[PDB]
RNA sequence: GAUGGGGAAGCUCCGUUUCAAAGGCCUGAUUUUAUGCAGGCCACCAUCGAAAGGGAAUCCGGUUAAGAUUCCGGAACCUGG
RNA sequence: GCUUGUGACGGCCCGUGAAAAUCCACAGGAAGGAAUAGUUUUCAUGCCAGGUCGUACUGAUAACCGCAGCAGGUCUCCAAG
RNA sequence: UUGACAUUGUGAAGUACUUAUUCAAUGAAGCGGAGCUGGACCACGUUCUAGCAUUCAAGGUCCCAUUCGGGGCUGAUCCGGGUU
């Protein structure tokens, strides 16, 4: 991996090469709805 | 003031991360800082015989300060006019150090004033001054600080100092500062040895014992 | 007041460290170089497996001593014989000795080094 | 004769446990600032196998208070927790499975297990698979707890003692035949060298206080005294009474 | 299997992070010379232990009486700078 | 079809079937930075260097061990009709 | 294994204390006492959710001598240095 250029190693994503897409859209929700029910 | 915005941070439990605190009661010091930490505890918690005890009880500030500055007046003579007297000349005044030197001088009742160190570690070197001095008549006086007393001699530590002969222009006040330092030691002599030292608490036992009796 | 530590840890404090200054040399006279070119090549290898890498593959070949490694021998044949080297290939022979393949570039014939130094 | 077999076992040679696939030690949180004024959550981040254990273990991840991290701390997973699940300890924690509170501050009759004999041990009693500590009593002004062991004896223990609400999962094993020597081998395989054993009267007389005769019998009373010496304490040692 | 420590008349025994003040890489500060001095970081604390476990990177053709994925020709690749 | 590699699955356990070096990604946002000028050596091309030790041969009814050129013993890969 | 003596001290009456000694844990982090705030002697920032939490902390206020920033107090109550 170290002789590779970064395009492979990583999508153009928060989390990119870290978690998949359906993993990152979960946290987004849960990020949000939780801090709305702090407010209220 | 658009801006800055004021963001308290909450460090209950369950919280933020904790801030950085002074933890100075909680270090975990070297071995030789605890155990001279420790020996000085030790010492106060059990029972003091009158012998010991009676070193705790030092002369005050304000005639110690005036002790001194009658002693500063009556320094040995020192390596560099050593060399001058050298290379027929008066009769000199000077404070007189050295265990062996001051017991011997108080044995004979040549000693006017002798002033002893509270704090000398191989106690049983200076332990027996005091009833010496009681015996003898010669009035004693127990101050803070061997490395004081060093100075005034040229050396690091003296653990004693005596005076002898002063001069007829000072008279008037080693006699002043004998009956103040009487008044302290010698006269009291006599009680001290029938008192016992030691058997402090500590701080969390004297409340404990303190609530205790309180409920 | 008190210094404030914010860590239970106490750890040993950095001293001030001083450099040697001796009163009396070490060994008063140093030692002259213990590999130098003449210890580096030891003599030329003249068997006729030898020779025919001279005239053939351009390479030279040399006895070397056992604490010589790639970099000096590449070093004493530049000096010595006043020519360039491409590579160098070493091997500890059965007897116990050290041969080395020194091959020259091609700006270079290993045979008129070879005449020139003796060897033929 | 010669050494016998359990005063062998003492030097350690080839009867120490084999924990090269161990997960760990499993252990309770240290007791610290948070748990014993307050609680904090834990997140549980899967339950696993563990060589040589019936009982199931869980991973469960907690924050660190002074600094910015995580922290895994490995539990006996009781029976309902599952993954994902919050867990919470401390003195003011909720009573509900898989939480760790002090055994003083929970009601009586309750169900507890991987208890401490004493505070900050981090675990000590109802550990195996199915077992568990009923409290029966405390005791405000002594600060003690009186609890009841999978023994069935009786123990006083401290108030400030830390357990885990409900049973240790995986109850119930004992309750199926191993059928086969087979099954027994890869038993303890996992766990230390003390199978297959030899009967004590199959031996010589060097060999066991057992051994010997022109037949297969024990010969003495095989009730050996509490004060008997190394060498002899083979059979039913210190036995109050024997038979069905 | 050293060290710190504790045993043992002693040869030596225990123990491997242990009741220890246990160690060094990013750079700032200096243009007297090379590293004194300033915040912070990190506390993991010897070492040995596999030519079948883990592991950066090479291939084909030709060549000797006996050498080659090691030499020759051609064509590649990795690491450090 | 044979040998071998591999993929998606299924059966089995009171057995659930190593560790570390090492490499990469992400979160974070300390600093560093342009207009007559700077930055990227995770894009392309170009330059230099890569030490030390092993390397022949037998591997067995004759090169190993059994007193020996002993019908014994001694781990493994390739496998045509 | 049992008794005696030594280690071995301190206070009361017909068991109590602490300092020796012993056990255990923590890269010795929040102990003891008091004082605020609340409630009725107790509490005094966290419980639908597999998210997130780090740069002497933002803010408030007091200094430097304005430049790119630095220094106190407060935020985060005092007291005793007995790590628990
Ligand atoms: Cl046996
Ligand atoms: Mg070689
Ligand atoms: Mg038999
Ligand atoms: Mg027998
Ligand atoms: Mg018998
Ligand atoms: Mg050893
Ligand atoms: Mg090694
Ligand atoms: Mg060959
Ligand atoms: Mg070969
Ligand atoms: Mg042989
Ligand atoms: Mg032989």
């Amino acid at each position: 991996y170290a002789t590779v250029s970064k395009t492979h190693k990583t999508v153009s994503r928060a989390y990119g090469g870290s978690r998949c897409a359906n993993c990152v859209k979960e946290r987004i929700i849960r990020a949000f709805l939780i801090e709305e029910q702090k407010i209220v | 003031n658009p801006l800055t915005h004021s963001t308290p941070k909450n460090f209950g439990i369950g919280q933020a991360v904790q801030p950085k605190r002074n933890l100075s009661r909680y270090v975990k010091w070297p071995e030789y800082v605890r155990v001279q930490r420790q020996k000085k505890i030790l010492s106060i918690r059990l029972k003091v015989p009158p012998t010991i005890a009676q070193f705790q009880y030092t002369l005050d500030r304000n005639t110690a300060a005036e002790t001194f500055k009658l002693f500063n007046k009556y320094r040995p003579e020192t390596a560099a006019e050593k060399k001058e007297r050298l290379t027929a000349s008066p009769k000199p005044y000077a404070v007189k150090y050295g265990l062996n030197h001051v017991v011997a001088l108080i044995e004979n009742k040549k000693a006017k004033l002798v002033l002893i160190a509270n704090d000398v570690d191989p106690i049983e070197l200076v332990v027996f001054l005091p009833a010496l001095c009681k015996k003898m008549g010669v009035p004693y006086a127990i101050v803070k600080g061997k490395a004081r007393l060093g100075t005034l001699v040229n050396q690091k530590t003296s653990a004693v100092a005596a005076l002898t002969e002063v001069r007829a222009e000072d008279e008037a006040a080693l006699a002043k500062l004998v009956s103040t330092i009487d008044a302290n030691f010698a006269d009291k002599y006599d009680e001290v040895k029938k008192h016992w030292g030691g058997g402090i608490l500590g701080n969390k036992a004297q409340a404990k014992m303190d609530k205790r009796a309180k409920n | 007041a008190l210094k404030v530590r914010t860590s239970a840890t106490f750890r040993l404090p950095k001293t001030l460290k001083l450099a040697r200054a001796p009163k009396y040399a070490s060994k008063a006279v140093p030692h002259y170089n213990r590999l130098d070119s003449y210890k580096v090549i030891e003599q030329p290898i003249t068997s006729e497996t030898a020779m025919k890498k001279v005239e053939d593959g351009n390479i030279l070949v040399f006895q070397v001593s056992m604490k010589a490694n790639k970099y000096q021998i590449k070093k004493a044949v530049k000096e010595l014989y006043e020519v360039d080297v491409l590579k160098v290939n070493t091997l500890v022979r059965p007897n116990g000795t050290k041969k080395a393949y020194v091959r020259l570039t091609a700006d270079y014939d290993a045979l008129d080094i070879a005449n020139r130094i003796g060897y033929i | 004769g010669r050494v016998i077999r359990n005063q062998r076992k003492g030097a350690g040679s080839i009867f120490t446990s084999h924990t090269r696939l161990r997960q760990g030690a499993a252990k309770l949180r240290t007791l610290d600032y948070a748990e014993r004024h307050g609680y904090i959550r834990g997140i549980v981040k899967q339950i696993v196998h563990d060589s040589g254990r019936g009982a199931p273990l869980a991973k469960v991840v907690f924050r660190d208070p002074y600094k910015y991290r995580l922290r895994e701390e490995i539990f006996i997973a009781n029976e309902g927790v599952h993954t994902g699940q919050f867990i919470y300890a401390g003195k003011k924690a909720s009573l509900n499975v898989g939480n760790v509170l002090p055994l003083g501050s929970v009601p009586e009759g309750t169900i507890v297990s991987n208890v401490e004999e004493k505070p900050g041990d981090r675990g000590a009693l109802a550990r195996a698979s199915g077992n568990y500590v009923i409290i029966i009593g405390h005791n405000p002004d002594e600060n003690k707890t009186r609890v009841r062991l999978p023994s069935g004896a009786k123990k006083v223990i401290s108030s400030d003692a830390r357990g885990v609400i409900g049973v240790i999962a995986g109850g119930g094993r004992v309750d199926k035949p191993l059928l086969k020597a087979g099954r027994a081998f890869h038993k303890y395989r996992l766990k230390r060298n003390s199978w297959p054993k030899t009967r004590g009267v199959a031996m010589n007389p060097v060999d066991h206080p057992h051994g010997g005769g022109n037949h297969q019998h024990i010969g003495k009373a095989s009730t050996i005294s509490r004060g008997a010496v190394s060498g002899q304490k083979a059979g039913l040692i210190a036995a109050r009474r024997t038979g069905l």
